[PDB]
């Protein structure tokens, strides 16, 4: 017999030992019995986990940006780095990382194969010259003089850190004469009694670091810049730290992924247009909904349409066609378990009769595989006696009117 | 017969009684599913975050979060229901001795 | 939740706590129905004059049933705006267009009374108060 | 980098005669929200008639 | 005209387009017509500074 983990209410005798067990995922009835905690529950109308639709029919909605001049040319310095943004662009990530030998990979509030698979609205990736020595120093957040005055990456959007080692056979890359950093950037007030120091934001230029020149000329090198009297006065200090070049090359890589933007797919017939069913994708956006042509509401500036809610519909996203989508449909379960006359009854909540599908055929939401025409009432009922009226009468009261006396045997 | 909305005012407490239940449930239902984790669509991390881990922790806020909406929900009903029973027991009494 | 395997493995620790909502909303449910039930008690077991279009001389009579659905009553129902009950068909009308099963995920109970029962209990009033007048 | 063409030939850039109280006029103009005046339409998505 | 980080009421045409607004930081009885997220409110004594 196969093992799955299960919640199990156990009943124990005198001894201890366990005598009778019910299952909570097989069967309503065991669900209701798990319920209240006891082996047999009062009779009673009780609701039951709606039957969502199975989804079907998936439609998916999905230039050609080389990374060649990342890893051709001379890598600037991590206080010089230049950042490259890629957008609407196909993107191999295992090109890349096949290129360079990875010492180290990282990403941050983000998962490396989750961006790889979905699509991005915008991959700015960052170029610098690195020492493989000090991983530490380099972060998205750190207090290190590397994040502080030369390289960051920003903590709140997902951001991946990544150290790579030039291969010897590459030859596009250009080693640099040494790797340079600048250990300290302050700034003096005009007064002069003060010197307040900078620290520099993600992706954001640095005045000092211009001073100072690409590779800076010694350790510890000062560069001294009297500011303008109309940026306030006072002078400019930087103090440059040179790391001895390896003999192979390494640069370190800032990788920042932007899903800010609204429209932007940076993606690696079902899929395509037809299909009036449940499952469905968009450009950016999945959702699952039954689009109809409605041709009602919509500028169409914005292919996504927003329906005043934290979650938008998104529907008109084909210019061609005007669909409008709706809310999946979920049908409601009650079951009157009439432990009295022991007899389970069990009604659908509206969606008409016709609409209901037996064993949930149309339904994937169910207890458990296995589950447990004739007129119409609230929903349709699985009892042989449809109409006995002033027969053993029972206020079950199931629905509205119908006292449904099993004393099975329904409005009444 | 003539003016109910405009020359009763009980007319208008019947529409507003009325406005009320349906407005507490409808908007209270929307908000609450309505992305309560800061960064979600209505699901925490499905596939976009760091795997599992990250999903189970957004996932399990929202999902307290949820709770404890509902709770307070629950608990509103239940100041319904008895504000209901006592209303009902005084609209018994005027039907036996005024009507 | 919209249904996942992550979130079930959370909600089965959580359990407990989504059953106690579960008992308290259908304590409410039932209470309500004993207050409707015990207003119709005391309506009940009084003897009713059979409706006449008109009771007495000179008398303007709107209550008189057109026939269930008294004409002041559906003045009533009409003048206001109830959206959010639908039973049967309103699963099939909101797929036409309030959307309870659609989206979140509550259903809204049946009142237990047709508006002809009410109807019929007003009717029954109506012949009361003149007799016990 | 780009090219703009050929730069001006010209010996020297023509006089500007500067007369900004000629210029300034009594023309007020204020911003009216009830109008949607310099308003811009949200970037992401189309919004519903509420 | 410069522009500055507010919350506007914005009011959206069946075609989509914004005909009209309201500034809540401009004014107090702004302020209360944007409490109500309403463009048109039934006069009453409102929240003020």
């Amino acid at each position: 017999y196969k093992l799955q983990p299960l919640t199990f209410l156990l009943d124990f005798s005198v001894d201890g030992y366990i005598r009778r067990a019910i299952d909570c995922g097989f069967n309503d009835l065991s669900q209701l019995h798990c319920s209240y905690e006891s082996f047999d529950v009062e009779s009673g109308v009780y609701s039951v986990s709606s039957f969502e639709a199975k989804p079907s029919g998936s439609v998916v909605e999905q230039v050609e940006c080389d990374f060649s001049p990342l890893l051709s040319g001379t890598p600037p310095q991590v206080y010089n780095f230049k950042r490259l943004v890629f957008t609407n662009c196909n993107y191999n990530l295992t090109k890349l990382l096949s290129l360079f030998s990875v010492n180290d990979f990282t990403c941050s509030q983000i998962s490396p194969a989750a961006i790889a698979s979905n699509c991005y609205s915008s991959l700015i990736l960052d170029y610098f010259s690195y020492p493989l020595s000090m991983k530490s120093d380099l972060s998205v957040s750190s207090a290190g003089p590397i994040s502080q005055f030369n390289y960051k990456q920003s903590f709140s959007n997902p951001t991946c850190l990544i150290l790579a080692t030039v291969p010897h056979n590459l030859t596009t890359i250009t080693k640099p004469l040494k790797y340079s950093y600048i250990n300290k950037c302050s700034r003096l007030l005009s007064d002069d009694r003060t010197e307040v120091p900078q620290l520099v934001n993600a992706n954001q230029y640095s005045p000092c670091v211009s001073i100072v020149p690409s590779t800076v000329w010694e350790d510890g090198d000062y560069y001294r810049k009297q500011l303008s009297p109309l940026e306030g006065g006072g002078w400019l200090v930087a103090s440059g730290s040179t790391v001895a070049m390896t003999e192979q090359l390494q640069m370190g890589f800032g990788i920042t992924v932007q899903y800010g933007t609204d429209t932007n797919s940076v993606c690696p017939k079902i899929a395509s247009q037809l299909g009036n069913c449940v499952e469905y994708s968009l450009y950016g956006v999945s959702g699952r909904g039954v689009f109809q042509n409605c041709t009602a509401v919509g500028v169409r500036q914005q292919r996504f349409v927003y329906d005043a809610y934290q979650n938008l519909v998104g529907y008109y996203s084909d210019d061609g066609n005007y669909y409008c989508l709706r809310a999946c449909v979920s049908v409601p379960v009650s079951v009157i378990y009439d432990k009295e006359t022991k007899t389970h009854a069990t009604l659908f909540g509206s969606v008409a009769c016709e609409h209901i599908s037996s064993t949930m055929s149309q339904y994937s939401r169910s207890t458990r595989s296995m589950l447990k025409p004739v007129g119409c009432v609230l929903g349709l009922v699985n009892s042989s006696l449809f109409v006995e009226d002033c027969k053993l009468p029972l206020g079950q009261s199931l629905c509205a009117l119908p006292d449904t006396p099993s004393t099975m045997r329904l409005a009444s | 017969q003539t003016g109910f909305t405009t020359t009763n005012e009980a007319f208008q407490k019947v529409q507003d009684a009325v406005n009320n239940n349906a407005q507490a449930l409808s908007k209270l239902a929307s908000e609450l599913s309505n992305t309560f984790g800061a960064i979600s669509a209505s699901i925490g991390d499905i596939i976009q975050r760091l795997d599992v881990l990250e999903q189970d922790a957004q996932i399990d806020r929202l999902i307290n979060g949820r709770l404890t909406t509902l709770n307070a929900f629950v608990a509103q009903q239940l100041v319904r229901s008895e504000s209901a029973a006592l209303s009902a027991q005084l609209a018994k009494d005027k039907v036996n001795e005024c009507v | 939740c919209n249904g996942f395997q992550k979130c079930e493995q959370l909600l089965r620790e959580y359990g407990q706590f989504c059953s106690k909502i579960n008992q308290a909303l259908h304590g409410a449910n039932l209470r309500q129905d004993d207050s409707v039930r015990n207003l119709f008690a005391s309506v009940k077991s009084s003897q009713s004059s059979p409706i006449i279009p008109g009771f007495g001389g000179d008398f303007n009579l709107t209550l008189l049933e057109p026939v269930a659905r008294s004409a002041i009553e559906d003045l009533l129902f009409d003048k206001v705006t109830i959206a959010d009950p639908g039973y049967m068909q309103g699963y099939d009308d909101c797929m036409q267009q309030i959307c309870a099963q659609y989206v979140a995920g509550y259903k809204v109970l049946p009142p237990l009374m047709d508006v002809n029962m009410e109807a019929a209990y007003t009717s029954s009033l109506l012949g009361s108060i003149a007799g016990v007048g | 980098y780009v090219d703009v063409g050929p730069d001006s030939v010209k010996s020297a850039c023509i006089e500007v005669d500067i007369q900004q109280t000629f210029f300034d006029k009594t023309w007020p103009r204020p911003i009216d929200v009830s109008k949607a005046d310099g308003i811009i339409y949200p970037q992401g998505r189309t919004y519903s008639n509420i």
